[PDB]
Protein backbone atom coordinates (compact mmCIF):
# COMPACT_ATOMS: atom_id res chain seq x y z
CA UNK A 1 0.00 0.00 0.00
CA UNK A 2 3.01 2.30 1.19
CA UNK A 3 5.52 2.15 -1.44
CA UNK A 4 8.72 1.92 0.62
CA UNK A 5 11.89 3.94 -0.58
CA UNK A 6 14.56 1.52 -1.85
CA UNK A 7 17.99 1.67 -2.84
CA UNK A 8 17.61 1.42 -6.95
CA UNK A 9 20.83 -0.09 -8.28
CA UNK A 10 20.50 -2.95 -5.46
CA UNK A 11 17.19 -3.33 -6.93
CA UNK A 12 18.24 -3.52 -10.82
CA UNK A 13 21.08 -6.01 -9.22
CA UNK A 14 18.21 -8.03 -7.75
CA UNK A 15 16.08 -8.03 -10.06
CA UNK A 16 18.40 -8.65 -12.87
CA UNK A 17 19.15 -11.83 -11.07
CA UNK A 18 15.70 -12.62 -10.70
CA UNK A 19 15.04 -12.55 -14.77
CA UNK A 20 17.99 -14.85 -15.21
CA UNK A 21 16.63 -17.49 -12.54
CA UNK A 22 13.15 -17.54 -13.14
CA UNK A 23 13.77 -18.05 -17.45
CA UNK A 24 14.53 -21.86 -15.41
CA UNK A 25 12.80 -24.07 -13.44
CA UNK A 26 13.51 -25.20 -9.86
CA UNK A 27 12.75 -28.71 -10.14
CA UNK A 28 15.71 -29.96 -10.36
CA UNK A 29 17.82 -27.27 -9.91
CA UNK A 30 19.02 -25.97 -6.37
CA UNK A 31 21.52 -23.54 -8.00
CA UNK A 32 18.17 -21.87 -9.56
CA UNK A 33 16.27 -22.54 -6.33
CA UNK A 34 19.04 -20.49 -4.65
CA UNK A 35 19.08 -17.65 -7.19
CA UNK A 36 16.31 -17.11 -7.09
CA UNK A 37 15.78 -16.94 -3.01
CA UNK A 38 18.83 -14.98 -3.40
CA UNK A 39 17.71 -11.95 -5.32
CA UNK A 40 14.36 -11.76 -3.56
CA UNK A 41 16.91 -11.30 -0.78
CA UNK A 42 18.83 -9.11 -2.35
CA UNK A 43 15.40 -6.81 -3.00
CA UNK A 44 14.81 -6.97 0.91
CA UNK A 45 18.48 -5.71 0.97
CA UNK A 46 17.16 -2.64 -1.21
CA UNK A 47 14.69 -1.30 1.65
CA UNK A 48 16.61 -2.25 4.52
CA UNK A 49 19.93 0.20 3.18
CA UNK A 50 16.99 3.24 3.62
CA UNK A 51 16.88 2.63 7.52
CA UNK A 52 13.94 2.17 9.50
CA UNK A 53 12.55 0.37 12.47
CA UNK A 54 14.32 -2.45 13.29
CA UNK A 55 16.61 -2.31 10.12
CA UNK A 56 19.49 -3.00 11.84
CA UNK A 57 19.08 -6.09 12.68
CA UNK A 58 17.39 -7.35 9.77
CA UNK A 59 20.39 -6.00 7.57
CA UNK A 60 22.73 -7.49 9.26
CA UNK A 61 20.10 -11.38 8.66
CA UNK A 62 19.19 -10.56 5.42
CA UNK A 63 23.50 -10.67 4.58
CA UNK A 64 23.80 -13.68 6.13
CA UNK A 65 21.13 -15.60 4.47
CA UNK A 66 22.34 -14.17 1.45
CA UNK A 67 25.96 -15.72 2.39
CA UNK A 68 24.30 -19.02 3.24
CA UNK A 69 22.41 -19.18 -0.60
CA UNK A 70 25.74 -18.29 -1.97
CA UNK A 71 27.54 -21.22 -0.45
CA UNK A 72 24.64 -23.69 -1.73
CA UNK A 73 25.28 -22.53 -5.39
CA UNK A 74 29.16 -22.60 -5.11
CA UNK A 75 29.00 -26.22 -3.64
CA UNK A 76 26.47 -27.27 -6.15
CA UNK A 77 28.34 -25.85 -8.93
CA UNK A 78 31.82 -27.45 -7.74
CA UNK A 79 29.59 -30.68 -7.79
CA UNK A 80 28.37 -30.15 -11.96
CA UNK A 81 32.17 -29.17 -12.67
CA UNK A 82 33.17 -32.65 -11.50
CA UNK A 83 31.09 -34.22 -13.84
CA UNK A 84 32.28 -31.99 -16.78
CA UNK A 85 34.37 -33.64 -19.44
CA UNK A 86 35.15 -30.24 -21.27
CA UNK A 87 38.51 -28.59 -19.57
CA UNK A 88 37.06 -25.01 -20.89
CA UNK A 89 33.31 -25.06 -19.33
CA UNK A 90 35.00 -26.84 -15.81
CA UNK A 91 37.69 -24.27 -15.72
CA UNK A 92 35.29 -21.37 -16.25
CA UNK A 93 32.97 -22.74 -13.75
CA UNK A 94 35.03 -23.50 -10.83
CA UNK A 95 36.93 -19.84 -11.43
CA UNK A 96 33.68 -18.10 -11.78
CA UNK A 97 32.01 -19.54 -8.87
CA UNK A 98 35.20 -19.81 -6.29
CA UNK A 99 34.46 -15.63 -6.07
CA UNK A 100 31.23 -15.94 -4.65
CA UNK A 101 31.89 -16.99 -0.92
CA UNK A 102 34.91 -14.07 -1.06
CA UNK A 103 32.14 -11.64 -1.84
CA UNK A 104 29.50 -13.03 0.25
CA UNK A 105 31.82 -12.31 3.48
CA UNK A 106 32.72 -8.95 2.24
CA UNK A 107 28.65 -8.36 2.20
CA UNK A 108 28.29 -9.55 5.94
CA UNK A 109 30.96 -7.54 6.47
CA UNK A 110 30.11 -4.42 4.41
CA UNK A 111 26.17 -5.04 5.88
CA UNK A 112 27.61 -5.03 9.66
CA UNK A 113 29.23 -1.27 8.61
CA UNK A 114 26.34 0.14 7.42
CA UNK A 115 23.41 -2.17 10.47
CA UNK A 116 25.61 0.15 12.67
CA UNK A 117 25.66 3.28 10.82
CA UNK A 118 21.54 2.93 10.97
CA UNK A 119 21.57 2.69 14.32
CA UNK A 120 23.44 6.00 15.10
CA UNK A 121 22.43 9.93 14.05
CA UNK A 122 26.23 11.35 14.29
CA UNK A 123 27.44 9.86 11.28
CA UNK A 124 28.30 12.20 8.21
CA UNK A 125 26.00 11.88 5.18
CA UNK A 126 29.11 11.48 2.76
CA UNK A 127 30.26 8.54 5.16
CA UNK A 128 26.71 7.29 5.15
CA UNK A 129 26.33 7.68 0.93
CA UNK A 130 29.57 5.55 0.66
CA UNK A 131 28.53 3.07 3.45
CA UNK A 132 25.83 2.04 0.59
CA UNK A 133 27.83 2.66 -2.28
CA UNK A 134 30.17 -0.18 -1.16
CA UNK A 135 26.85 -2.32 -0.33
CA UNK A 136 25.46 -1.36 -3.88
CA UNK A 137 29.51 -2.39 -5.56
CA UNK A 138 29.21 -5.58 -3.26
CA UNK A 139 25.28 -7.14 -4.77
CA UNK A 140 26.48 -5.87 -8.40
CA UNK A 141 29.29 -8.18 -8.12
CA UNK A 142 27.47 -10.83 -6.07
CA UNK A 143 24.46 -10.92 -8.64
CA UNK A 144 27.07 -10.82 -11.80
CA UNK A 145 28.60 -14.09 -10.31
CA UNK A 146 25.89 -16.16 -9.73
CA UNK A 147 24.47 -15.23 -13.26
CA UNK A 148 27.46 -16.17 -14.54
CA UNK A 149 27.81 -19.77 -12.50
CA UNK A 150 24.33 -20.23 -13.71
CA UNK A 151 25.54 -19.52 -17.20
CA UNK A 152 28.55 -21.65 -16.88
CA UNK A 153 26.23 -24.92 -15.04
CA UNK A 154 24.42 -24.80 -17.92
CA UNK A 155 27.01 -24.59 -20.82
CA UNK A 156 28.42 -27.94 -19.07
CA UNK A 157 25.00 -29.71 -18.87
CA UNK A 158 25.89 -30.75 -22.24
CA UNK A 159 29.50 -31.41 -21.41
CA UNK A 160 28.90 -33.99 -18.44
CA UNK A 161 30.62 -37.79 -18.52
CA UNK A 162 28.52 -40.83 -19.23
CA UNK A 163 26.37 -42.13 -16.64
CA UNK A 164 27.07 -39.53 -14.43
CA UNK A 165 26.65 -38.86 -10.73
CA UNK A 166 25.50 -35.18 -9.77
CA UNK A 167 23.39 -33.49 -12.87
CA UNK A 168 21.41 -30.32 -12.88
CA UNK A 169 18.07 -30.34 -15.01
CA UNK A 170 17.94 -27.28 -17.34
CA UNK A 171 14.37 -26.63 -18.38
CA UNK A 172 13.02 -23.11 -19.53
CA UNK A 173 10.35 -21.36 -17.81
CA UNK A 174 9.80 -19.10 -21.22
CA UNK A 175 7.48 -19.86 -24.86
CA UNK A 176 9.08 -22.76 -26.26
CA UNK A 177 8.74 -21.17 -30.20
CA UNK A 178 10.00 -18.67 -31.99
CA UNK B 1 26.39 -27.17 -47.81
CA UNK B 2 26.04 -30.79 -49.61
CA UNK B 3 27.84 -33.76 -48.07
CA UNK B 4 29.83 -35.95 -50.41
CA UNK B 5 29.15 -39.61 -51.21
CA UNK B 6 31.36 -41.20 -48.39
CA UNK B 7 29.98 -38.80 -45.54
CA UNK B 8 26.63 -39.92 -46.52
CA UNK B 9 27.17 -43.53 -46.49
CA UNK B 10 29.37 -43.42 -42.80
CA UNK B 11 26.50 -41.75 -41.79
CA UNK B 12 23.26 -43.74 -42.83
CA UNK B 13 25.59 -46.67 -41.69
CA UNK B 14 26.42 -45.80 -38.44
CA UNK B 15 22.31 -44.94 -37.80
CA UNK B 16 22.12 -48.51 -38.97
CA UNK B 17 24.64 -50.69 -37.33
CA UNK B 18 23.02 -48.47 -34.08
CA UNK B 19 19.33 -49.34 -34.88
CA UNK B 20 20.19 -53.18 -35.16
CA UNK B 21 21.93 -53.19 -31.87
CA UNK B 22 19.16 -54.92 -30.25
CA UNK B 23 20.86 -57.83 -27.96
CA UNK B 24 18.34 -58.15 -25.10
CA UNK B 25 15.89 -61.56 -25.81
CA UNK B 26 13.35 -62.61 -23.56
CA UNK B 27 12.73 -66.93 -23.96
CA UNK B 28 9.04 -67.93 -22.70
CA UNK B 29 7.44 -71.36 -22.64
CA UNK B 30 10.30 -72.82 -20.63
CA UNK B 31 9.75 -76.57 -18.56
CA UNK B 32 8.55 -75.89 -15.29
CA UNK B 33 11.62 -77.70 -13.60
CA UNK B 34 14.15 -75.96 -16.08
CA UNK B 35 17.39 -75.26 -14.69
CA UNK B 36 19.75 -72.33 -15.41
CA UNK B 37 22.19 -74.78 -16.73
CA UNK B 38 19.73 -75.80 -19.50
CA UNK B 39 19.46 -72.72 -20.51
CA UNK B 40 22.99 -72.11 -20.77
CA UNK B 41 23.56 -75.54 -22.65
CA UNK B 42 20.49 -74.22 -24.99
CA UNK B 43 22.31 -71.06 -25.51
CA UNK B 44 26.06 -72.63 -25.74
CA UNK B 45 26.78 -71.21 -29.48
CA UNK B 46 26.69 -67.67 -27.78
CA UNK B 47 28.38 -65.41 -25.42
CA UNK B 48 25.72 -64.72 -22.59
CA UNK B 49 26.42 -61.36 -20.77
CA UNK B 50 23.56 -61.87 -18.54
CA UNK B 51 21.15 -64.55 -18.13
CA UNK B 52 18.18 -64.96 -15.60
CA UNK B 53 15.84 -67.83 -15.66
CA UNK B 54 12.45 -67.61 -13.90
CA UNK B 55 11.38 -70.48 -13.08
CA UNK B 56 8.18 -69.54 -11.07
CA UNK B 57 7.08 -68.43 -14.73
CA UNK B 58 9.21 -70.63 -17.09
CA UNK B 59 10.84 -67.17 -18.79
CA UNK B 60 14.79 -66.29 -19.71
CA UNK B 61 16.28 -62.94 -20.01
CA UNK B 62 19.82 -62.96 -21.38
CA UNK B 63 21.57 -59.92 -22.69
CA UNK B 64 24.06 -61.42 -25.76
CA UNK B 65 26.98 -59.58 -26.94
CA UNK B 66 25.29 -58.22 -30.21
CA UNK B 67 22.34 -57.61 -32.04
CA UNK B 68 23.57 -60.72 -34.92
CA UNK B 69 24.14 -62.73 -32.25
CA UNK B 70 20.06 -62.38 -30.68
CA UNK B 71 18.94 -62.99 -34.64
CA UNK B 72 20.95 -65.78 -34.78
CA UNK B 73 18.97 -67.49 -31.46
CA UNK B 74 15.75 -66.21 -32.23
CA UNK B 75 15.95 -67.92 -36.19
CA UNK B 76 17.31 -70.91 -34.23
CA UNK B 77 15.21 -71.57 -31.35
CA UNK B 78 12.05 -69.11 -31.75
CA UNK B 79 9.34 -71.98 -31.81
CA UNK B 80 11.43 -74.78 -31.41
CA UNK B 81 10.82 -77.80 -29.46
CA UNK B 82 12.62 -77.84 -25.51
CA UNK B 83 11.69 -81.77 -23.97
CA UNK B 84 8.37 -81.18 -26.10
CA UNK B 85 7.96 -77.40 -24.93
CA UNK B 86 7.66 -74.80 -27.96
CA UNK B 87 9.58 -72.30 -26.93
CA UNK B 88 9.33 -68.26 -27.97
CA UNK B 89 12.26 -66.58 -28.67
CA UNK B 90 11.62 -62.79 -29.39
CA UNK B 91 13.43 -59.20 -28.47
CA UNK B 92 13.33 -58.28 -24.79
CA UNK B 93 9.54 -55.81 -25.05
CA UNK B 94 12.52 -53.40 -23.16
CA UNK B 95 10.70 -49.81 -22.38
CA UNK B 96 13.81 -47.61 -21.94
CA UNK B 97 13.33 -45.88 -25.84
CA UNK B 98 13.37 -42.23 -26.06
CA UNK B 99 12.78 -40.18 -29.37
CA UNK B 100 14.33 -36.74 -28.64
CA UNK B 101 13.25 -34.43 -31.44
CA UNK B 102 13.36 -30.37 -32.44
CA UNK B 103 17.71 -30.94 -31.85
CA UNK B 104 19.53 -28.24 -33.92
CA UNK B 105 19.92 -29.56 -37.65
CA UNK B 106 23.48 -28.62 -37.28
CA UNK B 107 23.72 -31.12 -34.11
CA UNK B 108 26.49 -33.82 -34.92
CA UNK B 109 26.14 -37.63 -34.31
CA UNK B 110 28.73 -36.82 -31.43
CA UNK B 111 27.21 -33.68 -30.23
CA UNK B 112 23.90 -35.88 -29.33
CA UNK B 113 25.89 -38.55 -27.91
CA UNK B 114 27.44 -35.68 -25.08
CA UNK B 115 23.62 -34.80 -24.69
CA UNK B 116 22.19 -38.04 -23.71
CA UNK B 117 24.97 -39.85 -22.62
CA UNK B 118 24.95 -38.43 -19.07
CA UNK B 119 21.84 -40.11 -17.86
CA UNK B 120 23.23 -43.81 -18.16
CA UNK B 121 24.80 -46.81 -20.36
CA UNK B 122 23.48 -46.84 -23.91
CA UNK B 123 22.36 -49.52 -25.77
CA UNK B 124 21.53 -47.53 -29.15
CA UNK B 125 21.85 -43.72 -29.78
CA UNK B 126 21.64 -42.25 -33.57
CA UNK B 127 20.21 -39.12 -35.51
CA UNK B 128 18.02 -40.12 -38.30
CA UNK B 129 19.28 -38.21 -41.53
CA UNK B 130 17.98 -37.80 -45.07
CA UNK B 131 18.85 -40.93 -47.49
CA UNK B 132 19.04 -38.71 -50.52
CA UNK B 133 21.43 -36.16 -48.48
CA UNK B 134 22.91 -37.46 -45.34
CA UNK B 135 21.63 -34.53 -43.85
CA UNK B 136 19.99 -34.79 -39.87
CA UNK B 137 16.03 -34.47 -39.59
CA UNK B 138 16.56 -33.10 -36.49
CA UNK B 139 15.61 -35.72 -33.97
CA UNK B 140 17.55 -39.21 -32.64
CA UNK B 141 16.56 -41.84 -30.63
CA UNK B 142 18.57 -42.82 -27.71
CA UNK B 143 17.94 -46.66 -25.33
CA UNK B 144 19.53 -46.96 -22.10
CA UNK B 145 20.60 -50.18 -20.13
CA UNK B 146 17.55 -48.82 -17.73
CA UNK B 147 13.99 -47.59 -17.75
CA UNK B 148 15.06 -45.72 -14.58
CA UNK B 149 18.47 -44.07 -16.95
CA UNK B 150 15.39 -43.16 -19.72
CA UNK B 151 12.94 -41.01 -17.32
CA UNK B 152 16.18 -39.14 -16.04
CA UNK B 153 16.83 -38.33 -19.46
CA UNK B 154 13.04 -37.65 -20.45
CA UNK B 155 12.64 -35.41 -17.24
CA UNK B 156 15.87 -33.39 -18.05
CA UNK B 157 15.39 -33.19 -21.88
CA UNK B 158 11.84 -32.30 -22.39
CA UNK B 159 11.58 -28.68 -22.53
CA UNK B 160 15.41 -28.22 -22.62
CA UNK B 161 17.05 -25.68 -24.58
CA UNK B 162 19.79 -26.54 -27.57
CA UNK B 163 20.55 -23.38 -29.03
CA UNK B 164 17.82 -21.45 -31.08
CA UNK B 165 15.29 -24.86 -29.55
CA UNK B 166 13.16 -26.06 -27.49
CA UNK B 167 13.95 -30.32 -27.39
CA UNK B 168 10.83 -32.33 -27.17
CA UNK B 169 11.23 -36.17 -25.91
CA UNK B 170 8.97 -38.93 -26.62
CA UNK B 171 8.66 -42.34 -24.85
CA UNK B 172 8.97 -45.14 -28.39
CA UNK B 173 7.96 -48.63 -28.44
CA UNK B 174 11.35 -50.50 -30.05
CA UNK B 175 8.59 -53.11 -31.38
CA UNK B 176 6.93 -50.54 -33.40
CA UNK B 177 10.07 -49.38 -35.24
CA UNK B 178 11.86 -50.33 -38.78
CA UNK B 179 14.05 -48.72 -40.70
CA UNK B 180 10.83 -47.27 -43.15
CA UNK B 181 9.33 -45.90 -40.04
CA UNK B 182 12.06 -44.05 -38.19
CA UNK B 183 11.54 -41.51 -41.01
CA UNK B 184 8.63 -38.89 -39.91
CA UNK B 185 5.53 -37.84 -41.34
CA UNK B 186 4.76 -34.71 -39.49
CA UNK B 187 5.91 -31.53 -39.65
CA UNK B 188 6.55 -28.16 -36.90
CA UNK B 189 6.32 -25.00 -37.93
CA UNK B 190 6.83 -22.28 -35.83
CA UNK B 191 8.25 -18.75 -36.14
CA UNK B 192 5.09 -17.62 -37.45
CA UNK B 193 4.19 -13.68 -38.03
CA UNK B 194 3.02 -12.14 -34.27
CA UNK B 195 -0.73 -12.90 -33.68
CA UNK B 196 -0.59 -14.97 -36.98
CA UNK B 197 -4.64 -15.93 -37.47
CA UNK B 198 -4.77 -17.16 -41.48
CA UNK B 199 -4.17 -21.01 -41.09
CA UNK B 200 -5.03 -21.56 -44.35
CA UNK B 201 -2.63 -19.36 -45.96
CA UNK B 202 -0.20 -21.53 -44.41
CA UNK B 203 -1.81 -24.71 -45.04
CA UNK B 204 -1.27 -23.87 -48.86
CA UNK B 205 2.51 -22.33 -48.41
CA UNK B 206 3.17 -25.92 -46.81
CA UNK B 207 1.02 -27.41 -50.12
CA UNK B 208 3.60 -26.53 -52.81
CA UNK B 209 4.98 -29.74 -53.08
CA UNK B 210 2.51 -32.14 -51.68
CA UNK B 211 -0.74 -31.24 -50.08
CA UNK B 212 -0.85 -32.11 -46.25
CA UNK B 213 -3.67 -35.01 -44.75
CA UNK B 214 -3.66 -32.77 -41.34
CA UNK B 215 -2.73 -29.02 -40.69
CA UNK B 216 -3.53 -26.95 -37.76
CA UNK B 217 -2.67 -24.36 -35.46
CA UNK B 218 -1.87 -25.24 -31.74
CA UNK B 219 -4.04 -23.79 -29.53
CA UNK B 220 -4.99 -23.39 -25.50
CA UNK B 221 -8.72 -24.82 -24.27
CA UNK B 222 -8.92 -20.74 -24.79
CA UNK B 223 -7.92 -20.87 -28.63
CA UNK B 224 -5.22 -18.76 -28.42
CA UNK B 225 -2.01 -19.39 -30.11
CA UNK B 226 0.32 -21.72 -28.48
CA UNK B 227 3.48 -20.24 -31.29
CA UNK B 228 3.05 -23.48 -33.85
CA UNK B 229 1.56 -25.80 -35.99
CA UNK B 230 1.60 -29.57 -36.82
CA UNK B 231 0.99 -30.79 -40.42
CA UNK B 232 0.90 -34.66 -41.76
CA UNK B 233 1.83 -35.73 -44.61
CA UNK B 234 0.72 -38.78 -46.95
CA UNK B 235 4.62 -40.48 -46.83
CA UNK B 236 7.79 -40.15 -45.30
CA UNK B 237 8.95 -38.94 -48.60
CA UNK B 238 6.04 -36.27 -48.89
CA UNK B 239 7.30 -34.96 -45.46
CA UNK B 240 10.51 -34.56 -46.24
CA UNK B 241 9.82 -32.94 -49.84
CA UNK B 242 7.84 -30.29 -48.28
CA UNK B 243 9.88 -29.44 -45.39
CA UNK B 244 12.91 -29.11 -48.05
CA UNK B 245 11.28 -26.64 -50.24
CA UNK B 246 8.98 -24.69 -47.07
CA UNK B 247 12.00 -24.51 -44.36
CA UNK B 248 12.72 -20.60 -44.05
CA UNK B 249 10.23 -19.31 -46.63
CA UNK B 250 8.37 -16.05 -46.17
CA UNK B 251 4.75 -16.05 -44.78
CA UNK B 252 3.18 -12.90 -43.50
CA UNK B 253 6.61 -10.63 -43.22
CA UNK B 254 8.14 -13.84 -41.57
CA UNK B 255 10.67 -16.45 -42.29
CA UNK B 256 9.04 -19.89 -41.39
CA UNK B 257 11.07 -22.53 -39.75
CA UNK B 258 9.80 -25.95 -40.99
CA UNK B 259 11.03 -28.75 -38.88
CA UNK B 260 10.39 -32.80 -38.89
CA UNK B 261 8.18 -34.19 -35.56
CA UNK B 262 9.25 -37.25 -33.59
CA UNK B 263 8.45 -40.38 -36.42
CA UNK B 264 5.68 -41.93 -33.95
CA UNK B 265 2.14 -40.43 -33.80
CA UNK B 266 -0.48 -38.82 -36.20
CA UNK B 267 -0.52 -34.91 -36.42
CA UNK B 268 -3.82 -35.26 -34.17
CA UNK B 269 -2.23 -37.01 -31.27
CA UNK B 270 1.31 -34.87 -31.91
CA UNK B 271 -0.49 -31.71 -31.80
CA UNK B 272 -1.73 -32.14 -28.38
CA UNK B 273 1.34 -33.86 -26.55
CA UNK B 274 3.39 -30.68 -27.86
CA UNK B 275 0.83 -28.21 -26.69
CA UNK B 276 0.84 -30.60 -22.97
CA UNK B 277 4.33 -30.44 -22.89
CA UNK B 278 4.68 -26.74 -23.09
CA UNK B 279 1.62 -26.21 -20.80
CA UNK B 280 2.89 -28.37 -18.01
CA UNK B 281 5.93 -26.64 -18.47
CA UNK B 282 5.30 -23.09 -18.20
CA UNK B 283 2.22 -23.91 -15.61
Amino acid sequence: PSNQPVNQPILAAAQSLHREATKWSSKGNDIIAAAKRMALLMAEMSRLVRGGSGTKRALIQCAKDIAKASDEVTRLAKEVAKQCTDKRIRTNLLQVCERIPTISTQLKILSTVKATMLGRTNISDEESEQATEMLVHNAQNLMQSVKETVREAEAASIKIRTDAGFTLRWVRKTPWYQ
Amino acid sequence: HMLDPEEIRKRLEHTERQFRNRRKILIRGLPGDVTNQEVHDLLSDYELKYCFVDKYKGTAFVTLLNGEQAEAAINAFHQSRLRERELSVQLQPTDALLCVANLPPSLTQQQFEELVRPFGSLERCFLVYSERTGQSKGYGFAEYMKKDSAARAKSDLLGKPLGPRTLYVHWTDAGQLTPALLHSRCLCVDRLPPGFNDVDALCRALSAVHSPTFCQLACGQDGQLKGFAVLEYETAEMAEEAQQQADGLSLGGSHLRVSFCAPGPPGRSMLAALIAAQATALN
